[PDB]
């Protein structure tokens, strides 16, 4: 018997509008010790399946179908009979550390008390002893002394390393983990994934995974199930899936992904549009308004999820078509890295032995300072003209405030900022106002870095009005860059809340390009946003360099984009830069033992390699 | 938690001292006391209005004049009224009549008013919070000489209906208890009803609102599923883990509570006949009495900063935020 | 504009009030010169006399129309809260930006003398004034006066409001493509930061309302002849025991209007509140 | 409730047989200010309410009936006659057994000490009145132990009224040392010779309590103890629908249906003497100083609509009070009102003709707006007087601005110095009516707090006095009277109507109207 079966599930939300079918009818069975996998970009529906099995939807949801767990029914019972589940058989792991602990309790009670629940008869005294034992288990240094701490006395790793120990308290036969690693850097993803795998080997448990990457399927997954709009439209053994993937959208949404084995300006297959919003479908495939292969026989009724070869099946009817064939093939992209043209070995930025500090002080009223964060260390970088440096570190590694204090464009505590032959100390406000038109920067956040309450043309002219040039030309100017970036000459007027994320970064790539400069300060651009997505505009860059000129400084946590577009690489650790030079020379040959351990932490999309 | 809370109480006591010294200023620009005497008609001799300007110090600078009025207030001489009675015959008396009044209303307030909202933020938009949700609304829109009155008539036309004088509202205590001790109090209780009930509905209003906020941004938070996914039932999760944090938050509200409190007893000591503080504030103000007002600006300014010291032990205790970092 | 419209004409409750305190400021004006009896007229002939055919809201002792005095009434305490409610909001408005601009010591000084000011309640300050601004005829001074002391927890959200945007990236972006200062001012905080201000007029008016009324009631606020809604309430508490209407009528108008200017408040800060 | 408020001769208790009352309890009254001074024919002491407290506890020479009719109090005094009428000289005779509560004998020098200090002989006391102690040559001892014969060399007619009526006698104690007089008695009375004595004072709650003297030799009182409370306005009534008030007067219709309507109280009606005034301060340094001023602003207050508002529903038809020195039911009333009878137009020219020119909404001279300060206690029923006044004020243009004070220190801290320019109160006669001629209306007299007369008054008032046949003597008082309204002294508003509320329980207590109550009789009906 089925250590869980789903059959039919479907849920409901309900608001002022229609009601949101979040899922819509899905089939699936996990066995003790295997792991399965749920791959999907946002608006897919996975999170849904998965808060609808543990039963901890919002109130506002309706539930369809069966759930049966060991061969019990678990939809429709009161949480008094529910609760007899949660923990003791059904163990789970959330996406989110900041806010996952309750802030008023040691981590060590918050574990104790997860023991003492379904093992009344423990005594505080055993428990807090398994208590310490479990996070000793989970990997957490001194742990007879961290069971004290509170939750805010724990980094961004330590507190879903907490979550983990909650979860195999007991020993539930089910792990469901929900985006376990998102907002978690490389290293301490890696490490996370190494915990969860031993919590597998320790308990026996089956393993339900919820991601939007494949890296971390094709390492750790057994079995994926791909969903789209709320279905499940694909499903094979990892390694049939990556290898042969029959449905056109998973040939994207595995185009998409960037890669390490890949050279510089290797441009990657996006899917265009976005993703449909689930009130209210069309009939039909929902992948017609993306599909390369759409035919309108596809149009008449849904596909239905059916077998195409051993253990593998797939929701398309057109699937003859996509064996074998390549991403770029199907949507018919050109991948290749075009000839870069010869841009002149002038530098056109130049920072030599920069230094900064931030204090560290203690106290609420008032501040006594007991150290200094040596927030950027001496660090020697620059930027030829026409390339892209790529800046790559973990968060609070400094990268960050560094591109952000070379773009104020101010004489430094020591060390010295060059920037077109010109250096920040000679220049007064006549200058430093005309030389912020050569520079701009890029934004992380494209909800925060757009004005909310100013329409598409105003935000894209700001810089034009502002510089002083003419009401007659900067329309001509907006129409322009609307087109540059790819968006339709009919969206000026619209409100920025009116767009995809997708469509905010490309609004904020063509306002920061208003003025023509030679320099961008990309900080972050891509982070948030879906892999196929990402591909787009990492595609944009690429050719916008190759059409105007342009030269970036490019700050990312990940190394996967880095290696498509950098020529060349600084590595920061702690405000420290540690390794520089070539792109090709430093992912493909580190000496500095740090950026060798960064490059191995990288989840790479191909299971074939699994030694 | 005893740095953060000795650096605040630091801030407290300059913060009195300087109250004091800037309402003796407002006080003394604001009244002027001789105007009766000046006003006279068989004009007083100078003499007189020299001699009671010097024996009220209207003869001084401010400055010099707040100097000798602290020099003796420290030494518990608050000097005489514009009668020439002393004040500090009255003032402990007052203070006992206005703090019992303070005290039960705060308290039985604060109470009610947190589980009003804490109900009202669980059930939202069910029909229980509705009803708490208007109700409280109105009762934060009637003002408080309005609800003291119509407390008053409802009990009279009770009194009138049962046939027996229920309820009692003149006064803090009636003449004589006809010996015991028992009664003694008891008589008390049946006075300090309406007083107090009227006290204690301004604060359940404020203080449901302000629960209701707090409790609701809590089951945003994401430790509530954590803890029903450990296997918690979800009323002892919404209670032990939600409502306990749920629960800093207020904390910090109560001294502007209290605040509102010692404002709200000026118009229910006026009402009711209380003899406190409260309605001692209005006589001083009536007759331009500068050492009446003085005393009481220096008693309302210190309760409601010991309501922020209690506030704050309490916010050290609830919140390990501020015990350990 | 047209979201924030749509969000409030759909709550029906709020329309509903702001719609009924329009109405009852523009009849307190209108209404009165079509009246069969002003107030200061008394008919010495229908003492304390119930409503009826004559007296559409009955009289009290003096023989005064009960209806005219309300409207009066009416008048003199919604001018004193919505004036005052303004100015409240503009003393708030600058103290709090000032200091959420600046930052560093000049905010550390400018809350903590906000934070000085709150020590003894607002109310007491108010009274110990008012024998200054009591009998004179201009109301100027006691709407300056009880705006003066009804601003400073105010000055804290606002503060907080500045603090948050001042950090908030699209400012960022600004000053990194040459966008003067003022610039800056007419073209991002004023759009920005007025849909909030706003909300601190409208939550005021009800404060404003019953701090006048309050002050009133216990003789220190408006004299007679004149009169508020106050004043109405405390002539007539001393007779509702007897004779009722004179003090349920200015008492429920009173209570309507508190109502009407809450339930305005709370639906228009859910309307601009997403 | 209705009736025509106007002196009778009839009085409303409950009158019974003491015997058959019940043998205990006590008698709780309200006050409305803890005296300030004990020693009633002191200013700071002779307050109605103070003397209330007084009735039950010092001696008087004469009871006074229900028609205000008079005879010897046979219980301290055996037989007070009129010896002689052309060198008037009248005995007076104490029992033969009566002691003060120290102990003393109650003797002639007893007499002589009070007279002594009341005579006005000697500035040093500063009386409240100079009653006819100043008529008196001589006090001296008769044959008997205690026969006191007190000799006058100018007539005086109301003899009767030393130690009598709304007056009394006082140990020799508390009025032979200037000192002892004023200063002897803020805290408590001295000694005392009545059936009850004050036996607990309370200034911490504001009480007061008497308990029955134990020495006393007269009958045996039907009530254990009589307790007071100090009260605010609104503290009489709703307290009364209590059991905290067991009786308290009635002032306007709202506290009339309030007692009317409750249970186990009952609503009870005599009209007394007493009258309700706006008096005016013509003394150096008030705006009203000039005669000219006080006969326009008279002019201008429609005395006859503060009647009928003052007094709706508890009189059938009320009326102001039109005459100073007699109240309307007592013999020799007259009408003496029409040189103020209200006609605001020549009160508009009168204003015009002294210089009060109209500017803005009121008048102006020399730049000086014409606003007068009008004081008066803080209760219901007192604001109405005011309100008018003030209404009716503001058509002739004049702005009458409102002093409302409470009660405590009155008199004392505001009356008696002279804080005001209009002032309201009232005034508590007895069955003597020409007592209060050189009180108040002469140009010295002692309660003359606006200092206002002129010779002509002060020479009536002695010719008034001077005279031994009442018919005659009413006449000359009403010529007084007359030349009192045309000086624009004071401003007769209202006669007290004499409606009190009581609990139903008790019995030879009441509204007594005229005449005295016998302290001896009261107590509670048996259930
Ligand atoms: S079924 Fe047709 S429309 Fe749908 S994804 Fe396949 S080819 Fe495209």
């Amino acid at each position: 018997s089925p250590l869980l079966e789903v059959t039919d599930l479907a849920v409901t939300f309900r608001t002022d509008g229609d009601p949101v079918t979040a899922v819509r009818g899905i089939s699936y069975r996990v066995e003790p010790g295997e792991v399965v996998a749920m791959v999907g970009e946002s608006g897919s529906g996975k999170s849904a399946a998965a808060m609808a099995v543990v039963g901890l939807l919002p109130e506002y949801a309706q539930v369809r179908g069966s759930v049966r767990l060991q061969g019990t029914e678990l939809l429709g019972l009161a949480d008094n009979a529910m609760s007899r589940f949660r923990g003791k058989a059904i163990g789970t792991v959330f996406q989110d550390p900041m806010s996952a602990l309750t802030p008023v309790y040691t981590v060590g009670d918050q574990i104790a008390e997860a023991i003492e629940v379904h093992q009344p008869r423990v005594g505080k005294k055993a428990a807090r002893r398994r208590a310490v034992e479990l996070l000793d288990l989970v990997g957490i240094s001194q742990p007879q002394r961290r069971s004290r701490a509170f939750p805010h006395e724990l980094s961004g790793g330590e507190r879903q390393r907490v979550v983990i120990a909650i979860a195999i308290a007991n020993d539930p036969d089910l792990l469901i983990c929900d985006e376990p690693t998102t907002a978690l850097d490389v290293t301490v993803q890696a490490q996370i994934l190494d915990v969860l795998k031993a919590a597998r080997d320790v308990t026996g448990a089956g393993v339900l995974i919820i991601t939007h990457d494949l890296g971390v399927v094709a390492e750790f997954a057994d079995r994926a199930l791909v969903m789209y709009a709320g279905r499940v439209v694909e499903s094979a053994g990892v390694n049939d899936l990556y290898r042969d993937r029959r449905m056109p959208y998973t040939v994207g949404l595995l185009g998409s992904v960037p890669r390490l084995d890949a050279a510089q300006g290797t441009r990657l297959v996006p899917i265009p549009g976005a993703p449909p919003s689930l009130a209210g479908l069309a009939p039909g495939c929902p992948f017609a308004p993306r599909c390369p292969l759409v035919i309108d026989e596809c149009l008449t009724a849904e596909p239905e999820l059916l077998d195409v070869a051993t253990d593998h099946r797939a929701a398309c009817i057109r699937t003859e078509l996509v064996t074998g064939r390549s991403a770029a093939d199907i949507y018919r992209v050109k991948t290749e890295a075009r000839p870069a043209a010869l841009g002149d070995a002038s530098v056109v930025v130049r920072v030599r032995h920069l230094v900064k500090t931030y204090r560290l002080a203690k106290g609420v009223v008032l501040r006594r300072a007991i150290g200094e964060v040596r927030a950027v260390d001496g660090i020697s970088l620059e930027l030829r003209q026409g390339r892209t440096l790529g800046i790559v570190g973990e968060s609070g590694s400094g990268k960050s405030t560094t591109l952000h204090e070379i773009l104020e464009l101010a004489a430094p505590q020591s060390g010295s900022i060059e920037v077109l032959g010109t250096d920040v100390a000679t220049l007064g406000t006549a200058e430093r106002r005309s030389l912020r038109r050569d520079i701009q920067v890029v934004f992380q956040d494209p909800v925060a870095s757009l004005d909310p309450r100013l329409p598409v043309f105003d935000l894209i002219a700001e810089p034009l009005q502002a510089n002083g040039f003419g009401k007659n030309e900067t329309h001509a100017r907006v129409a322009e860059l609307l087109d540059i970036v790819g968006l339709r000459h009919g969206d000026a007027s619209r409100y920025p809340a009116e767009f995809s994320g997708g469509q905010k970064q490309r609004i904020g790539i063509a306002r920061a390009l208003a003025l023509q400069p030679k320099i961008l300060a990309l900080d972050e651009p891509v982070s948030a946003l879906d892999v196929s997505i990402q591909a787009g505009i990492i595609n944009l860059l690429l050719d916008l360099q190759e059409q105007f000129g342009l030269s970036y400084l490019f700050v990312s946590h990940d190394l996967s984009v880095v290696k498509h577009l950098a020529h060349q690489v600084a590595v920061m650790l702690a405000g420290t830069v540690v390794e520089q030079g070539d792109s090709e020379e430093v992912f493909g040959n580190p000496k500095h033992e740090y950026t060798r351990r960064l490059l191995g932490a990288v989840p790479q999309p191909d299971p074939a390699r699994r030694g | 938690m005893t740095r953060y809370l000795a650096r605040r109480l630091l801030n407290y006591l300059v913060l009195l001292a300087l109250a004091s010294f800037l309402t003796y200023c407002l006080t003394s620009l604001a009244f002027s006391p001789l105007e009766s005497l000046m006003q006279r008609s068989p004009r007083p001799p100078q003499a007189v209005i020299d001699a009671k300007a010097h024996d009220l110090g209207l003869d001084r600078p401010i400055l010099a004049r707040y100097a000798n009025w602290v020099s003796h207030a420290v030494r518990g001489d608050f000097g005489t009224t514009i009668t020439g009675q002393p004040v500090g015959t009255e003032l402990g008396r007052r203070i006992g009549v206005s703090l019992r009044l303070l005290v039960v209303g705060s308290v039985f307030g604060t109470v009610a008013g947190v589980v009003i909202g804490a109900w009202g933020a669980i059930r939202q938009y069910r029909l229980s919070d509705r009803v708490m949700t208007t109700l409280a609304l109105l009762v934060l829109s009637t003002p408080t000489f309005v609800v003291a009155n119509l407390l008053i008539l409802g009990a009279l036309r009770v009194n009138w209906a049962v046939g027996i004088q229920l309820f009692d509202y003149t006064g803090e205590t009636s003449p004589g208890v006809a010996g015991g001790v028992w009664d003694r109090l008891g008589d008390r209780l049946q006075h300090l009803i309406l007083p107090s009930l009227t006290l204690a509905l301004a604060a359940a209003a404020g203080f449901s609102r302000y629960q209701r906020n707090a409790m609701l941004d809590v089951l945003g938070q994401d430790f509530i599923r954590t803890a029903r996914a450990k296997g918690l039932t979800r009323r002892r999760a919404l209670l032990k883990h939600g409502l306990r944090t749920a629960l800093i938050p207020m904390a910090t509200l109560f001294a502007y509570g209290v605040a509102g409190l010692v404002t709200g007893a000026v118009f229910v000591e006026k009402i009711f006949g209380w003899h406190g503080m409260g309605e001692w504030m209005v006589r001083g103000i009536s007759t331009q009495d500068t050492n009446i007002v003085a005393a009481i600006t220096v008693f309302s300014g210190a309760v409601v900063l010991l309501a922020g010291l209690l506030s704050d032990v309490i916010y050290a205790a609830l919140d390990p935020r501020v015990r350990v970092s | 504009r047209t979201l924030v419209v749509r969000r409030f004409l759909r709550n029906r409750a709020a329309v509903a009030s702001l719609a009924a305190l329009l109405l009852l400021f523009v009849s307190a004006y209108a209404l009165p010169p079509l009246l069969p009896y002003s107030y200061d007229d008394l008919d010495f002939n229908a003492l304390l006399q119930p409503p009826g055919t004559k007296h559409w809201l009955g009289t009290n002792a003096l023989g005064q129309d009960l209806l005219a005095q309300t409207l009066r009434g009416m008048q003199k305490s919604m001018l004193i809260g919505v004036c005052v409610a303004v100015i409240s909001t503009g003393i708030a408005a600058t103290v709090g930006a000032i200091s959420g601009y600046f930052g560093g010591w000049r905010d550390r000084t400018l809350m903590w003398v906000v934070d000085l000011l709150l020590v003894v309640p607002s109310f007491i300050l108010i009274a110990i004034v008012t024998p200054r601004t009591k009998n004179s005829a201009n109301i100027m001074f006691l709407v300056l006066l009880l705006a003066g002391f009804g601003w400073m927890i105010s000055s804290r959200m606002v503060r907080g409001m500045t603090m948050s945007l001042r950090e908030r990236e699209f400012i960022r972006a600004a000053r990194y493509m040459g966008v003067s200062s003022r610039r800056i001012i007419v073209g991002h905080v004023v759009p920005n930061v007025a849909s909030i201000l706003i909300i601190d007029a409208a939550l005021n008016v009800a404060a404003a309302i019953l701090a006048e009324t309050g002050l009133s009631f216990l003789g220190f606020g408006i004299q007679p002849p004149d009169v508020s809604l106050g004043t109405l309430i405390a002539d007539g508490t001393a007779s509702a025991t007897a004779f009722p209407w004179v003090f349920l009528f200015p008492a429920s108008i009173l209570v309507l209007i508190l109502v009407c200017a809450n339930l305005t408040g709370d639906g228009l800060r859910d309307a601009l509140d997403p | 409730a209705d009736r025509r408020a106007a002196v009778g001769t009839t009085s409303d208790i409950n009158q019974q047989d003491p015997a058959t009352l019940q043998d205990g309890g006590n008698l709780r009254l309200s006050l409305t200010d803890f005296p300030p001074n004990f020693n009633i024919l002191h200013i700071d002491g002779n307050n109605a309410e103070v003397a209330a407290m007084m009735k039950a506890t010092l001696p008087r020479a004469f009871i006074i009936g229900p028609d205000g009719s008079t005879t010897v109090d046979t219980n301290y005094f055996t037989s007070i006659e009129l010896t002689r009428t052309a060198p008037q000289v009248v005995t007076y005779t104490i029992n033969p057994e009566a002691v003060w509560s120290d102990g003393t004998p109650i003797t002639w020098r007893d007499i002589a000490s009070q007279i002594h200090a009341i005579s006005g002989a000697d500035k040093a006391f500063e009386i409240a009145s100079s009653s006819g102690a100043e008529r008196v040559a001589s006090v001296t001892r008769g044959v008997d132990d205690r026969q006191a014969v007190v000799t006058f060399a100018k007539p005086y007619a109301e003899w009767r009224g030393m130690f009598a009526g709304n007056g009394m006698l006082l140990p020799a104690s508390m009025t032979a040392t200037p000192e002892a007089f004023n200063k002897g008695q803020l805290d408590g009375p001295g000694p005392s010779a009545g059936p009850f004595v004050v036996s607990a004072l309370d200034r911490t709650a504001q009480r007061i309590v008497l308990t029955r003297n134990p020495r006393w030799w007269g009958a045996r009182p039907r009530l254990d103890s009589i307790t007071y409370l100090v009260l605010d306005d609104a503290a009489r009534l709703p307290a009364l629908q209590n059991n905290t008030i067991d009786a308290t007067g009635v002032g306007t219709l709202d506290q009339l249906t309030i007692a009317a309507r409750t249970k186990g109280i009952s609503i009870r009606r005599a009209p007394g003497p007493s009258w309700y005034h706006f008096t005016l301060n013509g003394a150096p340094g008030s705006i009203l100083a000039d005669k000219a001023l006080r006969l326009a602003i008279a002019k201008g207050i429609d005395r006859y609509t503060i009647a009928r508002v003052a007094q709706y529903g508890l009189t059938s038809d009320p009326v102001p009070l039109n005459n100073h020195v007699f109240v309307a039911g007592q013999d020799g009333y007259q009408d003496n009102s029409g040189v103020v009878a209200y006609n605001p137009e020549q009160a508009k020219r009168e204003l015009d003709a002294l210089g009060w020119r109209r500017s803005g909404a009121f008048r102006e001279k020399d730049g000086r707006q014409l606003v007068i300060r009008d004081l008066f206690y803080d209760a219901q029923s007192t604001r109405q007087f005011a309100q008018i006044a003030q209404h009716t004020l503001a058509q002739i243009g004049v702005k009458l601005e409102l002093q409302a004070k409470s009660g405590s220190g009155f008199f004392s801290d505001y009356v008696n110095v002279g804080a005001f320019d209009i002032a309201q109160f009232g005034w508590v006669g007895d069955a003597f009516p020409l007592s209060s001629l050189t009180q108040i209306y002469a140009s010295d007299g002692e309660s003359n707090f606006g200092k206002i007369g002129s010779p002509q008054i002060d020479a009536a008032i002695e010719r008034t006095l001077a005279e031994l046949d009442p018919g005659k003597a009413r006449a000359l008082a009403n010529q007084v009277d007359e030349l009192i309204w045309a000086e624009g002294f004071s401003l007769p508003l209202t006669q007290s109507p004499g409606t009190v509320a009581v609990r139903s329980t008790l019995a030879n207590f009441g509204a007594t109207g005229l005449a005295d109550l016998d302290y001896t009789a009261i107590g509670f009906m048996r259930r």
